[PDB]
């Protein structure tokens, strides 16, 4: 959707 | 990566794979790098130096493989490339091998969200994970230091840090090392980065976050004895970072 960081 | 896992995109969607062109038809594999936040990218100023002409790099992301195409993938063009002033390079090691790509879509527009692509986190200010973490880096670079080709498929391993003490000793790499780096390897010397992997990421847990701890930089050969792979440390270059994005 939108960044989320370190997310995989 | 000398070891690993053949992986996906899936597993490292923030890993970005710059390519250069040539005036006569061919597009070479470069450095790899990682996605900071939308426009920006962050690599290793020694992938650049030699042909710092921004307008011959494409950079690509949600990328599994190097010469043929993954679906969803996005293609940009290096709006402003940032390499480090105090650069330096001696017998071994780059100081300051840090770089910034502003990228642009030919539509004017920065990274979109996908299962494919993400970014990584920052750390905070000189915080890093202790000597031990497991880490774990990703890149298209060499598996043997012999061969002259680049994987087709991605890579990735998992290394561990390790303190200075122990990377600075004469039998290592004396003071080539400074504080700005971190050295990372295979407790059994199996597994490493090598040529092709520069500017990719070194990503630990720190506190809670899936952080870019280190970047692929140097190292004597590849999995050697005694030769940890040496990365720049990123919780030392945020204010650089910040003054720039
Ligand atoms: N042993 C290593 N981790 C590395 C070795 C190299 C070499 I040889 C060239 C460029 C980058 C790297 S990283």
């Amino acid at each position: 959707l939108k960044f989320q960081c370190g997310q995989k | 990566i000398i070891g690993g896992e053949f992986t996906t995109i899936e597993n490292q969607p923030w890993f970005a794979a710059i390519y250069r062109r040539h005036r006569g038809g061919s597009v070479t594999y470069v450095c790899g790098g990682s996605l900071m936040s939308p426009c920006w990218v962050i690599s290793a100023t020694h992938c650049f130096i030699d042909y710092p002409k921004k307008e011959d790099y494409i950079v690509y992301l949600g990328r599994s493989r190097l010469n043929s195409n993954t679906q969803g993938e996005m293609k940009f063009e290096v709006e402003n490339l940032i390499l480090h002033k105090d650069y330096s390079a001696d017998t071994l090691a780059h100081h300051n091998d840090i770089a910034l790509l502003k990228i642009r879509s030919k539509e004017g527009r920065c990274a979109q969200p996908s299962r494919t692509i993400q970014t990584i986190c920052l750390p905070s200010m000189y915080n890093d994970p202790q000597f031990g973490t497991s880490c774990e880096i990703t890149g298209f670079g060499k598996e043997a230091s012999t061969d002259y080709l680049y994987p087709e498929q991605l890579k990735m391993t998992v290394v561990k840090l390790i303190s200075h003490r122990e990377c600075q000793q004469p039998h290592y790499y004396g003071s080539e090392v400074t504080t700005k780096m971190l050295c990372a390897a295979d407790p059994q010397w199996k597994t490493d980065a090598c040529q092709g992997d520069s500017g990719g990421p070194l990503v630990c847990s720190l506190q809670g976050r899936m952080t870019l701890t280190g970047i692929v930089s140097w190292g004597r050969g590849c999995a050697l004895k005694d030769k940890p792979g040496v990365y720049t440390r990123v919780s030392h270059f945020l204010p650089w970072i910040r003054s720039h994005t």
